[PDB]
């Protein structure tokens, strides 16, 4: 997360973090219920064999609540290809259940039509994450959320090198120096409506981290409710 | 629905929740039913 700020203990406890073989965190996921994190499918392809870390918001230090959970089974999107960057979506079964508690709970997943008029039509949404506070610098040991403001459709194609689908949305600034960044990618984008968090996008990519005229590409989640829950169902 | 979401808490007229929350008594508010329902941050 370039500029944002670090998330206070439970302000952010749907965020998990994918590790590798080296204990390093390359990518988020979001938990969706005691056994499912969403995450993004393009995630799968930059760790031969990973992990998935939930309670922690210092990955310098061990605190309570942190625990590991090994991945059951990836169910990746048969659509997502690196092409195009569509359908930008995985969900994973873990192999044992997460035990809800302080820095630990899911993000709701709202219902297709009202996202699509109540939540997607809200002014901002928060996106968090391990990622690069810089484009060129180094990961967030401490785990960060930023407010990015949803962005035009027509305005963020005009910006972009690429192809924008129907299966993502933008958010963030044009110029000011605030955009989620490399490594937090696979995390969550959560909309709050009244006093709830929605999961409405996925951490997807971008051109750079911040720049200027260029903004931050999710996976829009309501294109894949119905994805979501069959996948959910084994 | 166009109007104030339907004065719902959550989904909306009829209001609706996601789960882990039971749609309150005056069927508007949305009642979580653990202690960690999703969507909300957490406390000590
Ligand atoms: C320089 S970096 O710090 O090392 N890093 C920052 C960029 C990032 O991810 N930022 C980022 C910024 C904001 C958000 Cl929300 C997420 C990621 C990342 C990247 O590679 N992005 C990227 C760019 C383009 C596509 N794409 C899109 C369509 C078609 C084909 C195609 O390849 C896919 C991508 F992975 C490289
Ligand atoms: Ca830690
Ligand atoms: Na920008």
């Amino acid at each position: 997360i370039v500029g944002g700020q670090e998330c206070k203990d439970g302000e952010c406890p749907w965020q998990a973090l994918l590790i590798n073989e080296e204990n390093e965190g390359f990518c988020g996921g979001t938990i969706l219920s005691e056994f499912y994190i969403l995450t993004a499918a393009h995630c799968l392809y930059q760790a031969k064999r990973f992990k998935v870390r939930v309670g922690d918001r210092n990955t310098e230090q061990e605190e309570g609540g942190e625990a590991v959970h090994e991945v059951e089974v990836v169910i990746k999107h048969n659509r997502f290809t690196k092409e195009t960057y569509d359908f930008d979506i995985a969900v994973l079964r873990l192999k044992t259940p997460i035990t809800f508690r302080m820095n630990v709970a899911p993000a709701c997943l709202p219902e297709r039509d009202w996202a699509e008029s109540t939540l997607m039509t809200q002014k901002t949404g928060i996106v968090s994450g391990f990622g690069r506070t810089h484009e060129k610098g180094r990961q967030s040991t401490r785990l960060k959320m930023l407010e990015v403001p949803y962005v035009d459709r027509n305005s963020c194609k005009l910006s972009s090198s690429f192809i924008i689908t129907q299966n993502m949305f933008c958010a963030g600034y044009d110029t000011k120096q605030e955009d989620a960044c490399q490594g937090d990618s696979g995390g969550p984008h959560v909309t709050r409506f009244k006093d709830t968090y929605f999961v409405t996008g996925i951490v997807s990519w971008g051109e750079g981290c911040a720049r200027k005229g260029k903004y931050g590409i999710y996976t829009k989640v309501t294109a894949f409710l119905k994805w979501i829950d069959r996948s959910m169902k084994t | 629905c166009s109007l104030d979401n339907g004065d719902c808490d959550q989904f909306c007229v009829v209001c609706s929740c996601a789960r882990g929350y039971t749609l309150a008594d005056n069927g508007k508010a949305c009642i979580p039913t653990g202690p960690y329902p999703c969507g909300k941050q957490t406390l000590e």
